[PDB]
């Protein structure tokens, strides 16, 4: 089981059961971020200290694609989806498989849209996703 | 001039209705009767959708009846019931023989299949051939329950009764042991069990040990509750002194199920199915995942894409409780709750490639239980 | 129905009935932005969390134009229109053949005015138009 | 009806099954044990020639 | 016995028997304080001085919950039962297991009630509960 | 059934039969809140305790609304009407449909008229109204 | 007869017959409100209740002028002519095009005087004046 | 109607998984034990793939 | 691109295989004889399909 090298061809990305497959350029192309900081430390003013920590386990994931995507078409679908007033989960996940590094949530929401600019040559259209829970996967590869 | 009734309808009627309350699953009743009008050989099975639009069924007859009265009674109410032709024929030919019964349940599985809790009522009750059951249940994704009216369970020794016979070797079935004339069954399972929604934050009703019916009558006793139900006071449950079964004790004014259905020595219904809700859920979610795209390639991302489906399902069933808290439960060290492995195509043959049945992929468990008996101590120091 | 890859050339703006001819150079040259974010994700002290979404769909779209365009004439002209007193809505739309993505808005207002700049190379001229309804067209080309 | 409109001048445009598809309007037929003897296929196996004989037959699994 | 972090994973409050789960966002989501002072330090015209001590020791305590909970579907259960004239007393109880630190009272009683509040975004319900008697805990572990 | 996300797309307010539909920006656009505190707690120089229970189930809802809405007619109307004289109650009712919260009142009456503020920007009107008897419902949707 | 959107360019206010003109910036420069509250709800000790309505319907409203404008003038000459003995009525009246939202008095009096304050920048002058009978108008076109 | 077995197979035991994690070597176990099965002068040695697939040796012998 | 033909890759082993390969025919060797015939020689295209999933299988081990 030798451990690969890195390689976009061995990363999958699932967005509600569909794959994700018109990705712009650039080394931050899908990226995750926790949503607070995972704790907080308060010194007094005599010198001692007290640590607390968050219960609020919650993420948002940056996705940047082509004009020319079918992942395009599915996201401009779900955000009508949502303007009508239907409102419910959607999966997404990914994963590499070649340390297992990634995390799911089985709930997301669109949070914010692209703007779509036409000009002389083709641009990105950026999308934003939030869940309320998400659980990254141990990397049982290093 | 005109009435009201041409532009609304405003009625009344005297009758009691509770809110609908959609749950999980479907149980089945099976006797020997038939109606001639909606099982008449067309209909191995039948459903509904409420009790009293029953008509098929006389409103007097012990097996059907009387079973989705205490079916359809619980505060909130599960729906459709799947009604009964399955063994028409009385048991067998030959009555000793159990060979005619496992093929009458072995035909009516061709018809349909949409029960997963398998009730027999009012009558099959105490035969012998009722053992084809108990084998046949066994891999097969369903749970069998067997309600005497009457037997000699309150002997601690005795091994002739359904639940002696049957004692630590099965792992899918139970006795709702109790006295004359009163449908058990019915009164809980399918009525409570049915209107579990497993989909919520905390809905893990892990015991089902201490839940009250609509409304039925107690048993009598303090040491034949121990006979029955094989439950000693603080050591747990023991296989040799008792036969488990539930009984619908009252201890303060308070009448509630006991035992919590267990099927043997320490095995509870909510572990069953909780586990099969899981099984279930899965089920869905990759029958769904088959509709949506064009298709699904067998490659290694289609194997991760296979494997999104069981990631989910476990998250989902962590939060609602079934599923622990990523904690060794003998030191309290860190440990994984849940683990996902995805095999390879890759040196799997070209010669089973073109099998298009994927290679199996394999999950991970561990059970969060619940609490069933309490002790407190109370030193006194004057 | 071969995939056109993109060009201006086949991307047409209706402003009032009227073609946007006279645009800058740029990657940039009409860019719709939705005004507020779709959603937003409420997590409490507990862990549990709770998503709301907006109801408003409205946009705002910038259009970069020379200093030598009758777009720029047409739309200084609906400026001292607005300034007058007269307040009516002119339709604004616009769309891309090869992949019919694209929006419609049946009322947009003058949010925006350029600046005169004269100097000695000529310059752009930035008007931002205003709707409180934008509906995206769902590219059924991908 | 859905095989004519299918276009392999685009990327990923496999339809390799044809296997879980929804006509227009139409009707299931009835049964379990019989749906193996038509379309002969066993459980995980695959597909077997003596065990059955193939044909296709519109089954509804879910509400599907 | 590790003296742990703080941390709301490990905070437990139960009323009525049943836990207390949906919480707003905040450091103040559940907060005890007592009914009166203390004491009361009595000066005279001369210098001499006279502490006197009370005999009354109750409190309230302040639950902040989302829109979503169902405490709050208790909580407004315990309402209209007591509006309808069912008075009794439903014990309420909360402790920290890091320091052993809480209180409990065996005997609670509805005092105000929430605003409901619809709005573009969802907003805090907070319900207030008074006792007669509330004996705290002593924190063993500091 | 699922748990729908909070979204003023699917809560609904009814005044006197008809729908509430200009509504101004904010988290809070309805408000109700009771008349009074449900109790009192009298606490005697001994440590002994009483509580005492109110019969009083009154509420308002003050509703904020834009300079264009057909509300702010409907209810300078009925702000005339009560003025010549006609004293009658008007129901008002409103609830969310995601959990099943509100209430309702069969006779309300206006108890604050808005202020009339023209200047350079549009600005909020905001009405009040009162009732004797206010019921709230139960959320059955948690 | 299209909805005009709000503007200052169509409202008009007319004070004794002349219009006023030179206003102050701001969202708040003619600003009128009602003398008292419409009504009361009275609870009793058992839960009854009973409404009463008033019959005062009088106003104020605040103009918040500039040092240099001919209303300021306008006002400070009845200001001297009320102080001198002569006491009269001086209707007036303002309206809104868009939505003929609005209201007429037909005597009004001068109840504040405002503050000359000289200083570095220039800064605003605010008069206020009081009916006994304030008619809101109608919007007829929401 | 139909299972959901028709499409899909989803099963669920009671017993412990570790993942694989192949690695160097294997070792021997000798004793003068045969089965008649499996060794009878027919194999010196024989290979397995897991202990529960265990059947030719009793699950008893020491 | 569409999907058809496979991923470059042996299905037995990962090891590296192409995935199609053409061979053009020589006209030289072929007599003049043949030649006049205006039918040219054959030429010959390799192949290799790309399959998909109609089966899955998951197990799921219990430990409590």
């Amino acid at each position: 089981m030798a451990m690969k090298a890195y390689s976009m061809l061995n990363v999958t990305a699932t967005l509600d059961g569909r794959r994700v497959i018109g990705l712009m350029d650039g080394d931050d192309a899908i990226t995750t971020s926790p949503g607070v900081d995972v704790g907080t430390m308060l010194v007094g003013a005599d010198g001692s200290w007290l640590f607390s920590q968050t219960a609020d386990k919650s993420a948002t994931v940056v996705i940047k694609l082509k004009p020319n995507s079918p992942t395009h078409r599915q996201l401009t679908e779900k955000w009508m989806a949502q303007r009508a007033g239907r409102l419910v989960g959607f999966p997404f996940d990914f994963i590499d498989s070649a340390s297992n590094e990634g995390g799911t949530g089985a709930e997301f929401f669109i949070q914010k849209a692209p703007d779509d600019s036409k000009g002389n040559n083709a641009v990105v259209r950026e999308w934003t996703i939030v869940t309320g829970e998400w659980t990254p996967t141990i990397p049982t590869l290093l | 001039k005109l009435p009201y009734s041409r532009v609304t309808n405003v009625t009344l009627t005297r009758t009691d209705n509770f809110p609908t309350r959609r749950g999980f699953g479907t149980q089945l009743i099976l006797t020997h009767t038939a109606v001639s009008g909606q099982v008449d050989a067309t209909k191995r099975t039948k459903l509904y959708a409420s009790l009293a639009e029953v008509e098929a069924d006389y409103p007097a007859n012990t097996s059907v009846y009387k079973a989705a009265l205490s079916a359809f009674s619980q505060n909130p109410r599960p729906i459709r019931l799947k009604v009964g032709y399955a063994a028409t024929p009385t048991g067998g030919d030959d009555a000793a023989k159990k060979a005619d019964f496992i093929t009458s349940l072995g035909a009516i599985l061709n018809y349909d299949q949409a029960f997963y809790q398998i009730t027999l009522d009012a009558a099959l009750r105490d035969q012998p051939y009722l053992d084809g059951l108990v084998e046949w249940v066994e891999a097969q994704p369903k749970i069998a329950m067997i309600d005497s009216n009457a037997a000699g369970h309150e002997d601690p020794a005795n091994t002739t009764v359904i639940a002696a016979r049957h004692k630590g070797t099965v792992e899918r079935t139970a006795v709702f042991y109790h006295t004359d004339s009163t449908e058990y069954l019915a009164a809980s399972m399918a009525a409570y069990m049915s209107t579990r929604v497993f989909d919520d934050a905390n809905s893990a009703y892990t015991l089902k040990f201490k839940k009250a019916p609509g409304v039925r009558a107690i048993d009598k006793g303090s040491a034949v509750v121990t006979a029955i139900t094989g439950f000693v006071e603080q050591t747990g449950q023991s296989e040799s002194a008792g036969h488990c079964a539930n009984t619908l004790i009252d201890i303060g004014d308070q009448e509630f199920l006991v035992e919590g259905s267990t099927l043997t020595q320490n095995v509870f219904l909510d572990e069953i199915h909780a586990t099969d809700w899981i099984i279930a859920r899965t089920e869905e979610e990759m029958l769904s995942l088959f509709l949506n795209n064009d298709r699904v390639p067998f490659t290694d991302q289609g194997m991760q894409q296979l494997a999104s489906v069981p990631r989910a399902i476990m998250q989902l069933a962590a939060r609602a409780g079934i599923v622990a808290l990523d904690l060794n439960p003998l030191t309290g060290a860190y440990e994984p709750a849940y683990t996902i492995t995805v095999p390879s195509v890759f040196d799997i043959p070209e010669s089973q490639r073109k099998a298009r049945i994927a290679p199996a992929i394999q999950v991970r468990f561990r059970y969060a239980g619940a609490v069933h008996y309490s002790v407190i101590n109370y030193t006194m120091t004057f």
